[PDB]
């Protein structure tokens, strides 16, 4: 999707997140933030900084 | 300490390097918070140390300045026993509230 | 922060003031009941300590 | 024991670390410098601090 990930209308994932529920990814890397909702649909690593 | 810690275990020249000088002279080093702190107090000597701790002494002292933001980077997270359901959950909710500010 | 550090630093016209009013993390996104994140979070962790 | 936890010359750990192994405490809530070493021991959570 280009972007790092935003919930759709139906609360749907896009990008680096949908590709990790959907399996279709393995490691998400990206310059994106940690956030709860993020957290919960997909898990984070420690993250490089904050 | 943890800054002491961290300047051993960095590959950083100027990082090992200021840790090799001041561990050099035994005249240099301290083993408690508050002889640093009387050592300031007293004359130029520089202490480096969690920056949360510098900053609590910092607001808690109206003769010590600070000075230097976030050269390093550490943190501080909540510990989870090995195999438990708790990590999701507490981080979560920490993020939630981080979130909210 | 680091955009406008990015931004501010390939230029010679750009002040850069203020670095931290509040603080969102970036690591590496993982799926849910990842086993290998916890090498990651742990090599992380070991890039972080020898800087 | 007053200690933020560490591992030992001896192969053992103390502190936080082991009251989380022994299931003592099944949370810690505080300030807890996080290390691979530590790491390994104990699991941290998302770092509210940096």
């Amino acid at each position: 999707d280009g972007k790092y990930g935003a919930q759709d209308d139906k609360g749907q994932w896009n990008g680096m997140v949908k590709e990790l529920i959907d399996h279709k990814a393995d490691l998400a890397v990206a310059p994106l933030t940690i956030t709860h909702v993020r957290e919960k649909a997909i898990d984070f690593s420690k993250p490089f900084m904050t | 300490g943890a800054t002491m810690t961290f300047f051993k275990k960095s590959k950083i020249s100027t990082f090992e390097k200021m840790w090799a000088f001041m561990s050099s002279k035994p005249s240099a080093l301290v083993k408690n918070n508050e002889e640093g702190i009387q050592r300031t107090l007293t004359a130029d000597y520089a202490l480096l140390m969690e920056s949360t701790t510098i900053e609590y002494i910092t607001q808690r002292n109206c003769n010590l300045t600070q000075i230097g933001g976030l050269i390093d980077s550490k943190g501080y997270g909540i510990g989870t026993p090995m195999g438990s359901p708790y990590r999701d959950k507490i981080t979560i909710a920490i993020l939630q509230l981080q979130e909210e500010g």
